[PDB]
RNA sequence: AACCAGGAUGUUGGCUUAGAAGCAGCCACCAUUUAAAGAGUGCGUAAUAGCUCACUGGUGCCGUCGGUUCCACAUAGGAGAG
RNA sequence: UAGCUCAGAGAGCGCCUGCUUUGCACGCAGGAGG
């Protein structure tokens, strides 16, 4: 996202407002990011450095994210050198994603003294680096680089500094002139063409599909800074440019400033990702038990079927006894009349008298029996595992992340893990009512048990996997009764789904029947199908 | 302490085996003469290393057997780089 | 002697080992039971029966268990599986009065109330109780 | 104590059970005719029958190459095969 | 003695999985930290 064409206007909107401006407090709050406040124009305000190999970006920015209780080894040395210190100059440096700060400061003595201090935003191996403008010495950098490594600079405190290796990519119609036919890809042309640019750019620019226009349009437009601050979302993935988007084909919104840009696409990002990785790695482990108790039932379903048939051992039980005033001991077979009216050789034990061999029927049936039923509970228990874990996937799928927040606490105390007033998330409803709702099973079913009491209306999906949610202690109107399907459709057992059937009953039922299984009574459904976020 | 302990801790080499490997490869020399990994180290020594084409002069400046990371740069100085 | 059902008497299962040890053919016998027996099979009835040497099969119809009796006017599916750790049932004393009228000539008690006393005493073993 | 005689009726109490009828288990343990007789003391039965007894009257090291049966008391020599 | 090797409760590291990927084995976050 960040690029060189990025860079250029950072590099000019900072100067707008960052001319000879005193570095008043610097601060480290993360690993690899690193504030400035700086008083200018009369204002005391923040600038933000960051390194971080995925988010690195330069960015004057709003937020007061944290102020750290440590003072980190690279902070002090930028407190010791240039805070306090006056910035002279902001500089593209090439345009290629680096920035240079040339800063005024003083010595112990009050002799005046001048630093660079270089921003490297080189995607996965960004860097921060402080010299001595002068004599061109780093004093130190966010982070080193042994000579080992091999590459053609050196990173280490006191050593000379050096800009990274240009690409022979050209400086910005001599682009159709290096072009060849047989490229498709050609964002990988026009990236190897140019310095300042990447592949996003490229791509958008390839899209406007000759493009000569198209990308002189694009350069002018940047050194013109005529773009428009633009943030988009392309279903899961979001973006961010100083650029309108040529035919991406997602979601849009706009701002006054590049500093608003990078708040509101960063400020998330953080916990988005930490979340996103922690609820996929959840999704990952029910998956894997879901699997292995579907796979259970699996295997004892084909089990039961070397099972003998109970019925005949019982039946033959039954005709033996029936007969056994005719029996003798040790015939071979009992020629039997079935109590239709077919005849039936049972075969007899040669030396048990005709009682114990009725007897010894009715122990193999009581065995089969027996068996049958022990098999049966095994499946039962698999079986409340899978639709518990069926259901436990249509919320993970569908929570927010402090609703998945609740649901690990459930899993640890369902032991399959290791390690206060709030449950329902509500929002607006028909006949202007409020509804409440959990994606999170435990905090359902406290809301739907003490929300309301048990003379009210509740509601869920008609299917077999679903949100619980109501109006609390309603009994209202018919257009509450007809939204409250459109809240069911966006948290049942699919999404998008064009005709699943909404579910509302009187609260006597809806009580209690592993967690959150309720029982049904007194109860009704409505047609129905999923919704826009109009919903709320 | 060792040579090959030496440039894991100072990390100048990521992994110790690598660092055992470059000197048996007669990759160093201490204070002018190869090293084999086993070489003793100590501060006010000169080291070269070939990696690969540039060769690297450094002198140690500190001696540790642990470190946090950014502290680890603080153990040595260059004072060549040539190829 | 026997318990069975009024009407569907001719299956093997209860009627036919006992017959079969006697030497009676059991379908000769039953279509008179099912002829003599018209009550719904919700009653059982016990059967008293008797062989001559000769296999002259003969029989007696005798009044329903009073504890089945007791069953219908409950309107139970079956008694008390632990009466005194639970109960079932409640009837009027007016039934019991007329149970005791039909089991009378089936009954050594010489007074009604005697036989209400049994009744209820029967009633006592299944978990069915009284106004 | 012996001996003679009775030792019953609702009922196969309910439940459970293939069956479970005093006598596999559980729950109850009422009431009648009484001189007296348990909703039964031990045998017996597949369940019943049957014998009985209370009772009554009489008489280096980590990991899937990388990483520093019923029973408290257990024994056909004949369906046959011997 | 954190998955591992060690220091006193915190340094370094590996693996596996995700993320990020115009720049010469250069990161980051999660399995998790006793």
């Amino acid at each position: 996202s960040f690029d060189g064409m990025f860079t250029y206007g950072m590099t000019h909107e900072l100067n707008e407002k960052i001319m000879g401006g005193r570095i008043t407090k610097i601060h480290q709050p993360y690993k690899h990011d690193v504030i400035f406040h700086i008083r200018a124009k009369g204002k005391n305000q923040k600038l933000l450095l960051s390194a971080h190999p995925s988010y690195s970006r330069v960015h004057i920015t709003a937020q007061a994210y944290e102020n750290p209780s440590e003072p980190p080894m690279f902070c002090m040395l930028l407190r010791k050198h240039i805070e306090g210190g006056f910035i002279e100059k902001i500089e593209q440096a090439g345009l290629d994603r680096i920035m240079i700060f040339h800063i005024k400061s003083r010595n112990e003595i009050g002799d005046e003294t001048v630093r660079k201090l270089y921003v490297e935003i080189m995607g996965r191996h960004s860097n921060i680096i402080l010299t001595d403008a002068a004599e061109n010495v780093i004093i130190d950098g966010l982070k080193h680089l042994s000579p080992s490594m091999n590459s053609y600079r050196t990173v280490l405190p006191g050593q000379d500094y050096k800009l990274p290796p240009a690409q022979d990519k050209i400086s910005p119609d001599d682009i159709l002139r290096h072009l060849s036919f047989q490229e498709g890809r050609l964002d990988k042309q026009i990236v190897d063409h140019f310095s300042g640019v990447s592949p996003l750019f490229a791509k958008e620019a390839v899209h406007r599909a000759t493009l000569p226009k198209a990308l002189l349009a694009l350069f002018a437009e940047v050194k013109e800074h005529r773009f428009i601050p633009n943030i988009t979302t392309v279903n899961g993935k979001e973006y961010f440019y100083l650029l309108e988007l040529t035919h991406l084909k997602g979601e849009a919104r706009r701002f006054d400033s590049l500093s608003e840009l990078l708040d509101r696409f960063y400020f998330g990002k953080a916990e988005r990702d930490r979340v996103k990785q922690q609820a996929q790695d959840l999704e990952r482990f029910v998956v894997n038990e879901r699997k292995k108790n579907a796979n259970k039932i699996k295997k004892l379903e084909k089990t039961l079927e070397y099972s003998e048939n109970a019925k005949e051992f019982q039946l033959y039980g039954e005709l033996l006894t029936a007969n056994l005033y005719m029996l003798k001991k040790g015939d071979k077979q009992a020629e039997v009349i079935n109590y239709e009216s077919p005849t039936i050789t049972i075969p007899l034990n040669p030396n048990k008298t005709p009682s114990e061999n009725a007897q010894a029927y009715f122990t193999k049936y009581q065995k089969a029996k027996n068996s049958v039923a022990v098999v049966e509970e095994q499946i039962r228990l698999a079986q409340e595992e899978i639709e518990y874990f069926d259901q436990l996937i249509q919320q993970l799928s569908s929570a927010s992340p402090r609703d998945i927040s609740e649901i690990r606490e459930e899993l640890v105390e369902g032991k399959y893990l290791r390690p206060h007033n709030p449950v329902l998330e509500t929002y607006e409803s028909t006949s202007g009512l409020t509804i409440l709702v959990g994606k999170n099973n435990r905090q359902n079913e406290y809301l739907t048990t003490r929300v309301a009491a048990r003379d009210d209306i509740w509601l869920h999906t008609k299917d077999i996997p679903g949100s619980h949610v109501v109006i609390r202690s309603s009994e209202p109107d018919e257009q509450t009764i007809m939204e409250a399907a459109t809240i069911a459709a966006y948290f049942s057992k699919a999404k998008d789904s064009s005709s699943v059937p909404v579910d509302y009953t009187k609260i006597r039922h809806v009580k209690k029947p592993k967690p959150g299984f309720v029982t049904y009574d007194s109860q009704h459904t409505v047609f129905v199908t999923p919704d826009a976020d109009t919903v709320i | 302490m060792r040579l090959d302990k030496f440039l894991k801790v100072s990390r100048l080499i990521k992994r110790r085996t690598l660092a055992k490997e470059v000197a048996d490869q007669g990759r160093i020399s201490i204070n002018g003469n190869q090293a084999k990994a086993s070489s003793d180290v100590k501060p006010g020594d000169e080291l070269t290393v070939r990696f690969g084409q540039k060769l690297v002069t450094v002198q140690v400046n500190e001696l540790k057997d642990t470190t946090k990371k950014e502290e680890a740069a603080n153990m040595y100085t260059i004072l060549k780089e040539e190829k | 002697k026997l318990q069975i059902p009024a009407g569907k008497a001719n299956p093997a299962p209860p009627v036919g080992p006992a017959l079969g040890q006697a030497g009676v053919n059991i379908m000769g016998f039953c279509k008179e039971f099912n002829a003599r027996t018209a009550d719904q099979a919700g009653l059982i009835i016990p059967v008293e029966i008797s062989v001559y040497e000769d296999r002259s099969f003969t029989f007696i119809t005798k009044t329903p268990p009073a504890a089945v009796l007791l069953k219908k006017a409950a309107g139970i599916e079956s008694g008390s599986g632990e009466p005194n750790r639970n109960k079932v049932a409640t009837v009027k004393r007016d039934k019991v009065r007329e149970i005791a009228e039909t089991k009378m000539p089936d009954l050594n008690a010489a007074d009604v109330e005697a036989a209400m006393r049994m009744v209820e005493g029967t009633a006592r073993s299944m978990g069915i109780v009284i106004e």
